[PDB]
């Protein structure tokens, strides 16, 4: 939902205050982009066990 | 060269170790990227 | 482009490609000029720190009060019809009396 | 309602109800009247 | 959090640069709600297997 993927781009175009609303959009998709990573590692992980 | 520095060339802004690389660019292609799709290499726009 | 005397009519508006150049946006603060400025997709603080490839500068006049309609989005007898921006458009806006 | 001669005070505020009939917003575009115009809930262009 | 759960009512209301701040609102609900679905039933499959 950013307008960049790349944080140092966002950081170079929108101002602090504004960076900090699309920054806030690549962390939650980051975060859930992690999450779902470690979420399937810790069932993968009981699989292997 | 060989060093880590934060760098903007031509407008992108990125931080890396800067080493000269042996792909072979075509003449209008500048900005190379990785499987990420993060900036894998550029093109010095003063002396190519 | 900013300082011409007499701009294109919004009707029928002249496209003034901006290439191969050095764009210092800090003299727009320097003297007064520009009543209204403001940057949707970027910082005009920043224009400086970080520069921008292909710069095209669309000059017209239109009425007073649609200074506020004309935005990306935005709607009115000129947007919606004579001259329109994109939604996902990227720019500043510039005006002055 | 819109070009009515005289307007209820905001104090106590006339409530119009309008249905049953055919409403062509369209209208307002074609002649300049509305010196602030803007729809917070839905489009001003999707109302027809 | 979006006005309403239909996309056919959000895109006939709202701009398409309006709507796509409320459909990020039901995408977001929606892939949490999908995300969930699939970690159950990675975690009910490995019950089941
Ligand atoms: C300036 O730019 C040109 C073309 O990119 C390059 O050939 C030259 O080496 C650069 N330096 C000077 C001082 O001209
Ligand atoms: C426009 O150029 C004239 C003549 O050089 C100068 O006197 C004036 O200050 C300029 N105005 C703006 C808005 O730059």
């Amino acid at each position: 939902g950013a307008i960049s993927s790349v944080l140092n781009d966002i950081l170079s175009r929108l101002d602090p205050p504004e960076a900090e609303v699309q920054i806030d959009r690549l962390i939650t998709g980051r975060l859930q982009s992690l999450q779902t990573y470690v979420t399937q590692q810790l069932i993968r992980a009981a699989e292997i066990r | 060269k060989n060093k880590c520095v934060n760098f903007n060339f031509n407008g992108l802004t990125g931080t890396g170790v800067l080493t000269e690389s042996n792909k072979k660019f075509l003449p209008f292609q500048q900005f190379g990227r990785d499987i990420a799709d993060t900036t894998d290499a550029v093109r010095d726009p003063q002396t190519l | 482009v900013f300082n011409a005397t007499r701009f294109a009519s919004v009707y029928a508006w002249n496209r003034k490609r901006i290439s191969n150049c050095v764009a210092d946006y800090s003299v727009l603060y320097n003297s007064a000029s520009f009543s209204t400025f403001k940057c949707y997709g970027v910082s005009p603080t920043k224009l400086n720190d970080l520069c921008f490839t292909n710069v095209y500068a669309d000059s017209f006049v239109i009425r007073g009060d649609e200074v506020r309609q004309i935005a990306p989005g935005q709607t009115g007898k000129i947007a919606d019809y004579n001259y329109k921006l994109p939604d996902d458009f990227t720019g500043c806006v510039i005006a002055w009396n």
